[PDB]
């Protein structure tokens, strides 16, 4: 059971012209029922599509959070949005995943990353003032900077925290560095 | 050291025809007769053609429908088999034979012939190198995709074969008429980070020679 | 003017004796001289015996062979059968033609038991350029043979794509690969995907990952 399975339903890719793209599901959304069954991870929700398609059923009701909810709104009911039970006898999918977040999975003794403390485990919320929430914007943020020094907001057991980084040339490579590696696992 | 070369093989489309060459050295020539023997996955091991040690005399299997001749070189160490009015049915490894008076005592290496209408397709090559770790082991494992070509076969060498210790050719998988294979080399993470390590894939039926250096994944 | 028939499967002990035999359908066994090639996978065939009973120079002495003329068949008998004897045997006579038997493959039972190794690449570079992405997954050094082969895309099952060698050998024990074709969105939009071989009542497996280190 890979650890990312097991986290919110957070969507972070949604595949053109699937059963998600048509109903209007967008990165970013997280799905918290579905008919019934309450969605707390991946699995259950994979568990949950499964069991509807060998039951028969072939449409149900999906709930989902969009975006940030108001101080005091945030227990406010969520409407149904009507989806196609995915046909799981011919491999059909929904059509969401969760794409790698931007959680540390390991930290290079003596990068920069190692230097100012970064620490497998670690979210990184902003790079720069930019908030992220996939691995692939953390890399894209840090290859923008190219030499320039890095804020990163980061969140450790419940705290946030700021780093500030100076990325280290790779003479083998001609490229910068920062020393981080992804939790895949 | 006896040694039997064949050459000659390949694609062709039905209807055309193949000469099949046996060079032969490490034993005098003239002194035995030779032949061609075939195989398949279903149909096994089959003989083709005999001929005597003078050449006076020739001898064709059954399924030869005397579409092939056999015929030999003394001055040249080398004798021939003409493959005319060849059908899928001949898609085969051929192999040349020296004889003994009762048996094959000794067999070339075996030349791929495939008659097929379908056109060759060369394969695409791509690198194979680990994905970065924070971990790093004392011998690496590199690799050459060899994607999608046709007909069978492919060879790849490391390093014009200069690297031949811990290369292992993998059988090719078959999907929709187009085979792909991988080769891989096990060298020291040393040899790696001290000098090129290149794969060399040669597929003879499209011409295709290519070499692709392996090079280190980065960040 | 006749066939040569041999079993087409034969499975021995390993250090036991084994006999393949080589039957002739019509005529007698013994009118004509019959000989015996060892073929291991990807290789020329070699001579075991010739002349009935023969041994060339450089075949081990557990080798023989000998005439069975009430069962109209010669037989290739292996003493003390080791790893390496594990290929195929072909017979041969003839007359007026030249005649193979079918051949037999040879399993040497009970060898130490050999867990596969994998070995995983992601896709390359040059072929993400063109939109495309083929995971490999090479097994290598088990025995015995028998192994599925699975993959698995964020941890589950998937089919689609997959295309996996049947186990081949090489030296003493056994190679496959297997390959997963996907897109380059495929490939981008997943976690991780999962190279799986079970083999003898074990799992072994290797992820690849489209996220990189920065």
């Amino acid at each position: 059971v890979p650890k990312y399975l097991k986290e919110p339903v957070v969507v972070g890719y949604v595949q053109r012209d699937s059963i998600a793209q048509k109903i209007g599901i967008k990165p970013g959304d997280k799905i918290i029922k579905i008919n019934g069954y309450e969605v707390r991870t991946w699995e259950d929700l994979r568990d949950a599509l499964i069991r509807l398609s060998l039951d028969g059923v072939k449409e149900t009701t999906l709930f989902l959070e969009r975006g940030v909810a108001m101080p005091g709104a945030e227990d406010d009911v969520v409407l149904h949005l009507t989806i196609k039970v995915p046909n799981v006898q011919k491999g059909e999918e929904l059509g969401i995943a969760p794409l790698v977040k931007p959680v540390v999975g390991g930290v290079k003794k003596g990068s920069p990353a190692d230097q100012v403390g970064i620490k497998p485990g670690d979210l990184i919320l902003e790079v720069n003032g930019k908030k992220i929430n996939t691995w692939y914007e953390l890399v894209e943020e840090v290859r923008k900077s190219q030499g320039k020094a890095i804020k990163l907001k980061i969140l450790r057991n419940g705290k946030m925290i700021e780093k500030e980084l100076i990325p280290a040339k790779d003479p083998k490579t001609g490229t910068y560095f920062i020393g981080l590696f992804p939790k895949t696992e | 050291e006896v040694q039997l070369v064949e050459s000659g093989g390949g694609l062709v489309q039905p209807g055309r025809s193949l000469k099949l060459s046996c060079a032969a050295s490490g034993f005098t020539f003239s002194n035995y007769g030779m032949a061609w023997v075939r195989q398949t996955p279903t149909k096994g091991l089959e003989w083709i053609a005999s001929i005597s040690a003078g050449g006076d005399k020739t001898y064709y299997g059954d399924s030869v429908k005397g579409r092939f001749s056999i015929s030999r070189d003394n001055a040249k160490t080398t004798h021939y088999l003409q493959m005319d009015s060849l059908r899928s049915e001949d898609t085969a490894t051929y192999y040349c034979a020296k004889t003994s008076r009762v048996y094959f005592d000794y067999w070339g290496q075996g030349v791929m012939v495939t008659v097929s209408s379908a056109e060759t397709t060369a394969p695409s090559v791509y690198p194979l190198a680990p994905g970065t770790a924070l971990k790093s082991n004392s011998m690496v494992t590199l690799g050459c995709l060899v994607k999608g070509y046709f007909p069978e076969p492919v060879t790849v060498t490391w390093n014009s074969g200069a690297l031949s210790s811990g290369v292992h050719t993998f059988p090719a998988v078959l999907q929709s008429g187009l085979y792909t294979l991988t080769s891989s080399v096990t060298v020291p993470s040393s040899t790696w980070s001290s000098q090129a390590v290149t794969c060399n894939v040669a597929h003879p039926a499209s011409s295709t020679k290519v070499d692709k250096k392996i090079v280190p994944r980065e960040c | 003017q006749f066939v040569l028939t041999q079993p087409n499967s034969v499975s021995t002990n390993l250090g036991s004796t084994v006999k393949l035999s080589c039957k002739r359908s019509t005529g007698n066994i013994g009118s004509n001289y019959v000989n015996w090639y060892q073929q291991h996978e990807g290789r020329s065939p070699t001579t075991m015996i010739y002349r009935d009973d023969k041994r060339p120079d450089g075949v081990p002495d557990r080798f023989s062979g000998s005439i069975d003329r009430s069962s109209n068949s010669a037989l290739l008998t292996i003493n003390n059968v080791q790893t390496e004897d594990e290929a195929d045997y072909f017979c041969h006579s003839y007359s007026s033609g030249i005649v193979f038997g079918g051949g037999t493959k040879l399993t040497v039972l009970g060898q130490p038991k050999s867990t596969p190794t994998l070995t995983v690449f992601p896709p390359s570079t040059e072929e993400l350029q063109g939109n495309k992405a083929t995971l490999v997954c090479l097994i290598s050094d088990f025995y015995p043979s028998d192994v599925e082969v699975a993959w698995k895309a964020n941890g589950a099952p998937i089919s689609q794509g997959v295309d996996t060698a049947n186990p081949t050998k090489q030296g003493n024990k056994y190679i496959a690969s297997s390959f997963l074709r996907l897109t380059a969105e495929q490939w981008r939009s997943r976690n991780s995907f999962t190279c799986q071989v079970t083999h003898e009542g074990n799992t072994v497996e290797k992820s690849l990952s489209p996220a990189e280190c920065v």
